RNA sequence: GGACCUGGCGGUGCUUCAUAUCCCUCUAGAGGAGCCUGUUCUGUAAUCGAUAAACCCCGAUCAACCUCACCACCUCUUGCUCAGCCUAUAUACCGCCAUCUUCAGCAAACCCUGAUGAAGGCUACAAAGUAAGCGCAAGUACCCACGUAAAGACGUUAGGUCAAGGUGUAGCCCAUGAGGUGGCAAGAAAUGGGCUACAUUUUCUACCCCAGAAACGAUAGCCCUUAUGAAUAAGGGUCGAAGGUGGAUUUAG
């Protein structure tokens, strides 16, 4: 969906989101222009007539109560229905058809809040003829758009006089209630409805949180589901996996569910429940807590559509790469360097600590360069982390050139942004390792950089060590005009200068030695 | 039909997306003509 | 080149054989001559279908039945 | 018609009449010159009569971490925008046509007491 | 200058990628394979090779330019730098030194190729005088190093065959020896099979010439090959023809008969026929008619 | 302000699945393509322009996709789908014996949104009367009826059908015409007997 | 003296592209065609319609991506599929670029009842063939 | 490393009726570029080889259509300018080819056409005699 | 928004001849037929004469689409010679070169 | 007014040349008669433009009705046009071409000479010129490497074209815009380009080349048929002349 050139190449999750949202907004603008000026695109130049390409017609026809009623279910709104009820009740006083009244009630309950109150209190004027369909759709509406006492009253009225109707009724009853839940389940199973288990899914959704006294009975309820043999175990299974949430991991149940989802993966899947999108995200959320790599590989035909939203995809990939990092890591970095362009701070931090524990120093540069190429700019948390981890090292002598290069790039990025004020406190935190790496070939750069640092300070023990190594690595005056100044500045450089002045520094001139004596 | 074409392009200029250079030119010269009489 | 536009399941004989649509005149007159030539040309024409051909012959029926004055 | 319409530079050439009969021979004209003007650079892409609110190009796409929606710029709003654009075009035209004051030397319309400033730097580097 | 090495290494990497995508090992690989791959993966209707897509090695793409002729500071390296034509003049100096050394002891190379062998322009006059110096060198005896210096510049003569192709004899049923040839013309194309053992009658498209050509100059042209060689009634021939013009088909059949008989007859008589000039396709064709002209060459009447 | 990341040249390795990175027809995309292939007439001691600005590679048709490896892969994939020709039918005499009635149609395809074009309707068919007529009177009658639809040098009777716009209309009309023609050549007339 | 799709030789102050530089009689010898369709070939038809619609498309896209392009376009019509290729500059934001891409795509598709798609290649500054 | 486990394949059903037998499929490509035509020919012949079917090749002649236009605008009859379109043909015959093979191959080739080319199929199928005859 | 009033008239004539095409064809056949009565031929001729103006397909002209130039237009491309030369030189359309034969 | 620089010009000198161009030369033609089609001119209510070279079967690879832009008559006034105008200005222009060009030079940027003036810069056994780039050229197209096409810059002719189209300026904006009926588009005449023949190498007949007869010439006119169209073209009968190979000059190869 994204373009190929590098400039248009979306190099971050938020900007990519905004980009394809702008594309969708252009699609909506196209819809608006076509449905505002249909006559322009009315020409059917293409030989195969396609209603997908034909302009769209939400235009009410002339006043015609019967055809207007038939067009009600075509226009998909509520003002037309109000006007039609008005025309049929006030002056006509007749019903075009009970099916038409049922469809009107369907639409009005779907559309639903004082407006919902008015829409629900304006349906009782409907002609006496109100069958089950009408009553149970009123229940549907009062449940999924308003409070639950009204739905309960309507259900009692119906009893005095469907699968997802009773589903909504159970939702209303539930949303501690032990006897309620029990009698509900009992009479529901007693009736001959034979639900599609969406009632069970909804009662699970309501049981999202409870102790073992309903977490464990869910297992036998699922075993009964399996015995009747209806459920694919797509959503209720995942919801009980989530309900397992937790002061202590349950390794036994974890292994059991591992085998279960293993055979579920082995078999082929077909979608039936609209809530299979939270499946992916919360499943990987539980996987992250579990921390297992064979588990991650198991969780990894066209079942990749259930990821959907970029937020859930982000959570999944983040937890996946985090587990893979915190698991050698050669195969992990292989998988990563394979999926980085397709895939999208915390992940990079985990990568840095994984590379540290691995000791693969040569890899971190390329990773930092990739992050910078994509979106890593105007933030120094990861810069601090990489600098500390890379200059805790000095063991590669030839790699000091790469140290200097990446340090120069890091400083080029660090000094970009004055107006923001955020670049002022970055050197105070991470300039020490940067300057040490610069010292480790080129030295004048690090010299003047430490000058700028101290002339911005927060001295440090490794800063003292840096100053000492720099001074000892031939030029007395060039070393003095730095070490003596930093000593006059602060006391630890002075207690180090006490020793520095022995070799060849104090013999040059006494005015700076006099200043040192005064400060000491 | 130039009808459809020109009507589409005029409406889209009024929307303000197609910077019609010839139309800009004509408009500026009409403005100058009505300014100078 | 014909995915769609199947001509309403029309048939070659419905196109070509117009004797079923020729009923209201004998088989000797000049009206017969003209209508036979019409059916010939229509069968030769693939561009138009049985509907168009019956519309043609119906307009011809209307024409000469409104000009039945002569019959010479 | 739109098919008859075409690019801008052609129109500018045809209007300026830079060459072909009058520019040559030095005959020129009676000190009348049409000044080149760039119109596409001036206005933003979103400007038009119907002032729909465009999160894509005319409005920032995101606000308060919330996606935006197409909206309407009503009568007095688009009138304010048109007045602002008129004022901006008038300002640009004023800045375009102005006086030019080269210091009077020996006499007006004479290059006697005029100074070109110091020479240019040399190729190898020589500042004068 | 580093751009050169950049392009070289990038071209090597692209060559490896090309071998991978085409699907052969990159160990063995050639530039004819390069050009075939480029022609297949990116065809082009462009007629000029310089315009067509070409994946070439950078050493051959970029024309060699002289590097810095003087050090970072101070003097230059070559000892003619303060004048132009330094290489040319140093070479001429060495040449004159060799000339005077040989004196005290006692094909050609094109101007553009010379300029591209060097990196300096020059003039026709100094080119001529250099050629004159070479000729003066070669007028006298010269040693092995001198001959090598001369042949460094001298090129191959590249002489053409100047020979008439001999078609192979053929054998069919009856043990019939024969030879087939083909001729063409303005708009006529024919093929004739000559049978040596047979002789006498001749057929044309299955019809004898006596009645196929009512005119006699066509038969005279058909006889001209045999008459020149003098073998008249000792060879028979058949021939098929497809053409518009009578004289056109006549000349085509003549050329085909000659191209078939040159095989049987000895090389001496083949040379004699070539000298006669009847063994070359007629390049003359009706010129194109022009839009402004009444014909191929004629202008409209000058109206003044 | 913003800068465009460097191309995928340095990123792509020597070992790479080109059929995967170029599945379908697509333009050159030099940023993704690593090859330095240039094309364009050079200036005197010049060179063709670099691939980044070389829009002539885009002008020309594109064949970076569908490499030989990709072709081999897709053929190996579709081998299980494609079927086999009968081994018994391995010669023209044998196939025309098994199924004498030859029939052939045709149609063009051109770039554009529309697809209909009247030449789709035309069809032709052929049959040799050497083995199908099985009689002499009806054969003479048929060859007298048909004017130019035959050819005795090759000995095949050929007939075309274009009277109907639909291909199947043409087909079944030709079939019915041949049937009625045979049935009417079977019989005879008194004026036909008198010759 | 012929003046037809060619540049007047200036002092050396005129950056010219490959196409704008080369002559029209060099079109088949050292250039390609901006469009690629079969209406021109023998037996086909609707060539006038192809040319009119592609000219209108070029104008509309030039004016709905104004100031960003620096060269003529490349049209590639494979059967039903329509492919566009453009070279542009990094003047405006990728937000605007993608928004206008989707906008033009939807408009062209709904107008021509044809599957349309386009590609755009970024350049920092327009490539120049010579300075005439 | 990301290599799929089980490649999902489309469903295929062998209808009880017999498949049609194409005697000869003669395809004709009309193009503007001989190089593009040669590339397309190599593509098609390699596909047919790897599928295991017969093939022959030959290059029909080049056809041209040219026409003269007025070079100038108002008054110039002798000064004209010419133009010409060159169409190049390439024909390919496939023999003894099953109906399903024909369908799959033509679908593949038609999806893998280039742009500036037109493609003309002549299908030749045999059949036995009808039942009324 | 046609280019000009003569283009407007041309398009009007085109649409009139179209919407009276089949009628004119039928009555013209009834006129030009020979064996039918001459009085009927005269009837149909008077009918054609009474038919409205701008309905015959001969009054239309194959004018240009871009510049509205009637003369110097190709029936195939429908474009004037000048605009065709312009597009061919600029390389807008596909598969035309200069005839350097 | 004296003296100079550049260019043009010389019925200006010397030399080398003239490819079909100067001639001498070779061939076939134009100014003879008729016809077709343009131009000038006459009259009409009845377009317009180029109208020497470098237009005259030119805008036009089309005008019986639209094409129609002329004219008489009759109507519309926001008029398909967020109007329109074939109204003037090609001496505002773009766009597109003729011209020398069947040439080969044009030249940013530097230096030098002339007392540092306009201006010039060539001597090869070489004396101040160096040259980006364009063009020529090369390569490309057709059958080759030749040939033919293509290409052929800077600039002159204020060259042609606001009538391919657009546009600057000036005007009509009940009109100088728009719409529908009709005719206009002939020749007392002069001129131009092409076709026909004025002969016997001709004319007719079957074939296109071994034959037999005569001793020609209408693509004009009258009548008729047919082609499409709602309403000029091809064919047939008759008429069977002018015409006898061109009055200076001139074209093309
Ligand atoms: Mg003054
Ligand atoms: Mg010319
Ligand atoms: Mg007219
Ligand atoms: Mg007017
Ligand atoms: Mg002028
Ligand atoms: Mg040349
Ligand atoms: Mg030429
Ligand atoms: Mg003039
Ligand atoms: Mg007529």
């Amino acid at each position: 969906v994204f373009q190929d050139d590098p400039y248009l190449m979306p190099a971050s999750s938020l900007e990519s989101r905004s980009f394809l949202l702008a594309k969708k907004s252009g699609e909506n603008v196209a819809k608006f222009i076509i449905n505002s000026y249909p006559k322009y695109f009315q020409k059917d130049i293409a030989e195969p007539h396609i209603p997908c390409l034909m302009p769209e017609y939400f235009e009410p026809q002339i006043k015609d109560i019967s055809e207007a009623a038939l067009k009600e279910r075509i226009e998909l709104r509520k003002v037309k229905a109000s006007v039609d009820m008005f025309d049929q009740l006030l002056q006509a006083g007749t019903t075009v058809s009970l099916e038409t009244t049922n469809s009107l009630l369907d639409l009005l309950c779907y559309y639903g809040t004082w407006r919902a109150k008015n829409n629900a209190e304006r349906i009782f004027s409907l002609m006496p003829e109100k069958n089950e369909h009408s009553y149970c759709t009123m229940i549907r509406g009062m449940v999924k758009h308003r409070a639950y006492e009204q739905a309960l009253n309507l259900y009692t009225e119906l009893l005095n006089n469907d699968v997802y109707t009773f589903n909504a009724l159970i939702e209303a009853t539930v949303c501690e209630k032990w006897s309620k839940i029990l009698e509900l389940l009992r009479h529901m199973v007693a009736q001959k409805v034979k639900p599609n288990l969406q009632t069970f899914n909804t009662i699970l959704k309501c049981l999202r949180r409870f102790h073992v006294f309903a977490r464990s009975p869910a297992l036998q309820v699922l075993r009964e589901m399996k015995a009747i043999g209806i459920e694919p175990s797509l959503a209720t299974y995942h919801h009980i996996i989530r309900l397992f949430d937790p002061g202590d991991p349950l390794k036994r149940s974890s292994f059991i569910i591992y085998d279960i989802m293993n055979e579920l993966m082995g078999k082929r899947f077909s979608p039936k429940d609209p809530d299979d999108d939270k499946f992916f995200q919360s499943a990987m959320s539980i996987c992250s807590s579990l921390r297992d790599l064979e588990l991650a590989y198991q969780v990894h035909g066209d079942n990749w559509k259930f990821i959907g939203p970029d937020q859930h995809r982000n959570f999944y990939y983040s937890k996946f790469f985090d587990l893979i990092c915190l698991m050698q890591i050669d195969v992990t970095l292989k998988w990563y360097e394979d999926l980085i362009p397709s895939a999208y701070s915390q992940t990079m931090i985990h990568l840095l600590q994984a590379l540290d524990v691995a000791n693969r120093l040569e890899v971190i540069p390329k990773i930092w360069k990739d992050s910078k190429e994509y979106g890593h700019t105007f933030r120094s948390d990861l810069r601090e982390e990489i600098l500390m981890l890379m200059a805790r090292d000095k063991h590669p002598p030839e790699l000091q050139v790469a140290f200097a290069d990446c340090a120069a790039d890091i400083k080029s990025a660090y000094e970009s942004q004055p107006i923001r004020q955020t670049a002022q406190d970055w050197p105070a935190t991470s300039l020490n390792c940067i300057a040490i790496l610069f010292l480790r070939g080129r030295t004048q750069e690090a010299w003047k950089m430490l000058g700028l640092f101290r002339k911005h300070k927060i001295p440090r023990s490794e800063l003292l060590n840096e100053l000492m190594d720099s001074a000892k690595v031939n030029s007395p005056s060039q070393a003095i005009e730095v070490v003596e100044l930093a000593s006059a500045f602060s006391l630890p450089i002075c207690e180090g200068l006490t020793q520095r002045v022995m070799s060849d520094f104090a013999i040059n001139q006494e005015q700076k030695e006099a200043l040192s004596n005064l400060t000491a | 039909n130039h009808h459809t074409y020109a009507e589409l392009m005029q409406t889209l200029r009024f929307l303000g997306l197609y910077r019609d250079e010839h139309q800009d030119f004509m408009d500026e010269q009409k403005r100058l003509k009505k300014l100078r009489g | 080149n014909e995915a769609g536009f199947d001509d309403d399941g029309s048939e070659f004989h419905e196109h070509i054989f117009l004797e079923k649509h020729l009923e209201s005149f004998p088989k000797q007159g000049p009206i017969r001559h003209f209508m036979e030539l019409v059916t010939c040309g229509l069968s030769k024409n693939p561009y138009l279908s049985v509907k168009q051909k019956v519309e043609h012959i119906e307009w011809f029926r209307n024409y000469f039945n409104e000009k039945k004055d002569i019959l010479k | 018609s739109f098919f008859t319409k075409l690019t801008a530079d052609e129109l500018w050439k045809g209007a300026l009449a830079e060459t072909g009969a009058g520019a040559k021979k030095g005959r020129g004209k009676r000190t009348k010159k049409k000044k080149r003007k760039d119109l596409n650079r001036g206005q933003i892409i979103g400007e038009g009569r119907y002032g729909f609110l465009w999160p894509g190009l005319n409005v920032p796409l995101m606000k308060n971490g919330a996606v935006q929606t197409i909206a309407q710029r009503s009568k007095e709003e688009q009138e304010k925008v048109e007045a602002d654009m008129i004022q901006q075009r008038e300002e640009w035209d004023r800045k375009k046509k102005m006086k030019v004051k080269r210091e009077r030397g020996w006499s007006g319309n004479s290059w006697g007491g005029i100074s070109l400033g110091p020479p240019d730097p040399g190729p190898c580097g020589e500042t004068y | 200058e580093d751009f050169i090495k950049k392009q070289i290494e990038e071209f090597n990497i692209g060559k490896r990628h090309l071998a991978n995508m085409m699907g052969e090992d990159p160990e063995t690989f050639t530039q004819e394979d390069i050009d075939r791959a480029i022609a297949y993966l990116f065809p082009s209707g462009l007629f000029e090779k310089r315009a067509r897509p070409v994946m070439k090695h950078p050493e051959q793409i970029f024309p060699r330019q002289r590097a810095i002729q003087w050090g970072e500071d101070g003097r230059p390296f070559h000892y003619l730098f303060y004048t132009g034509k330094q290489s040319y003049y140093s070479l001429m100096h060495d040449v004159y030194g060799m000339l005077l050394n040989l004196e005290k002891h006692q094909r050609w190379l094109i101007k553009e190729e010379l300029e591209e062998m060097l990196v300096e322009k020059l003039s026709d006059l100094d080119y001529m005088q250099f050629i004159r110096l070479l000729e003066k060198l070669l007028t006298s005896q010269c040693g092995a190093a001198e001959e090598e210096f001369v042949q460094r510049f001298r090129r191959s003569v590249t002489l053409e065959s100047k020979k008439q192709l001999i078609e192979p004899v053929q054998y069919d049923e009856q043990g019939m020896a024969f030879s087939k040839s083909e001729g063409k013309r303005k708009t006529a194309k024919a093929e004739a099979i000559v049978y040596k053992h047979g002789s006498g009658r001749i057929k044309v498209n299955g019809i004898d010439y006596q009645l196929y050509f009512p005119i006699t100059q066509d038969r005279e042209q058909l006889m001209f090959p045999f008459h020149f060689v003098d073998r008249l009634g000792k060879h028979d021939v058949t021939c098929t023809v497809s053409g518009g013009g009578r004289s056109a088909q006549a000349g085509a059949i003549r050329l085909a008969m000659a191209k078939a008989l040159c095989s049987f007859v000895t090389e001496d008589e083949v040379e004699w026929m070539r000298q006669a000039g009847l063994l070359t396709t007629d390049p003359r064709v009706r010129e194109r008619k022009k839009p402004g002209q009444e014909g191929a060459r004629r202008k409209f009447t000058w109206k003044k | 302000r913003r800068k465009a990341l460097p191309p995928r040249t340095e990123k792509m390795a020597v070992d790479q699945d080109w059929p995967s990175v170029y599945p379908v027809a697509a333009p050159f995309k030099p940023s993704a393509v690593p090859l330095p292939v240039r094309m364009g007439y050079p200036v005197k001691k010049g060179v063709p322009m670099a691939k980044e600005g070389n829009l002539e590679l885009l002008k020309i048709p594109n064949f970076l996709h569908l490499t030989p490896v990709a072709i081999k892969k897709h053929c190996e994939a579709l081998k299980d789908f494609c079927t086999e020709w009968p081994a018994a039918l391995d010669s023209d005499e044998k196939c025309e014996k098994h199924f004498p009635i030859e029939i052939d149609s045709t149609d063009y395809v051109s770039s554009g949104p529309s697809v209909r074009n009247p030449r789709a309707r035309v069809v032709v068919l052929r049959v040799k009367l050497s083995s199908l007529n099985l009689d002499d009177h009806a054969k003479k009658k048929l060859i007298k009826l048909v004017g130019e639809r035959y050819c005795k040098t090759t000995d095949v009777l050929t007939i075309k059908t274009d009277r109907c716009p639909l291909r199947r209309q043409n087909y079944d009309y030709a079939v019915y015409l041949l049937t009625v023609l045979y049935h009417e050549s079977w019989n005879t007339e008194e004026w036909e007997k008198s010759k | 003296k012929n003046r037809a799709a060619r540049v007047r030789v200036s002092k050396g102050d005129k950056p010219v592209t490959y196409e704008e530089a080369h002559a029209p009689h060099y079109i088949a010898h050292r250039k390609g065609w901006l469009s690629l369709h079969t209406g021109n070939l023998d037996g086909e038809d609707h060539a006038a319609e192809r040319t009119v619609e592609d000219v209108f498309l070029r104008k509309f896209m030039w004016g709905t991506f104004p100031g960003c392009l620096a060269d003529q376009l490349v049209l590639k019509r494979r059967g039903n599929q329509l492919e566009i290729c453009a070279v542009v500059l990094r003047q405006l934001s990728p937000h605007k670029y993608y928004f206008l891409v989707g906008y033009s795509e939807t408009l062209l598709s709904y107008f021509y009842k044809c599957p349309v798609r386009l590609h755009l290649q970024t350049v920092p500054s327009k490539v120049v063939y010579k300075y005439l | 490393v990301d290599v799929p486990k089980d490649l999902t394949k489309p469903v295929v059903t062998i209808s009880d009726e017999p498949d049609i037998l194409y005697k000869r499929l003669s395809v004709l490509v009309k193009g503007h570029d001989k190089a593009v035509l040669d590339s397309y020919e190599y593509f098609a012949v390699l596909a047919a080889k790897e599928l295991g079917i017969s093939i022959k090749v030959h290059e029909p002649p080049r056809k041209i259509e040219r026409f003269t236009l007025l070079q100038s605008v108002h008054i110039y009859k002798k000064h004209r300018v010419q133009y010409e379109m060159r169409t190049l043909y390439r024909c390919l015959e496939l023999e003894h080819l099953t109906g399903s093979t024909a369908d799959v191959y033509l679908e593949y080739i038609q999806r893998n056409l280039p742009e500036g080319v037109a493609m003309e199929v002549t299908k030749t199928q045999l059949e036995q005699l009808p039942e009324h005859i | 928004h046609y280019v000009d009033w003569r283009m407007w008239r041309d398009v009007k004539r085109r649409k009139m001849a179209y919407e009276y095409a089949d009628e004119r064809l039928r009555i013209n056949s009834l006129r030009k037929n020979t064996i039918l009565p001459k009085i009927l031929q005269d009837v149909a001729d008077e009918e054609i004469a009474a038919l409205p103006r701008d309905s015959c397909p001969v009054r239309i002209r194959n004018r240009c689409v871009m510049t509205s130039r009637p003369r110097g237009v190709k029936r195939r491309w429908r474009l004037s010679r000048i605009v065709f030369r312009h597009l061919a030189d600029h390389g807008q359309l596909s598969g035309i070169q200069r005839a350097t034969w």
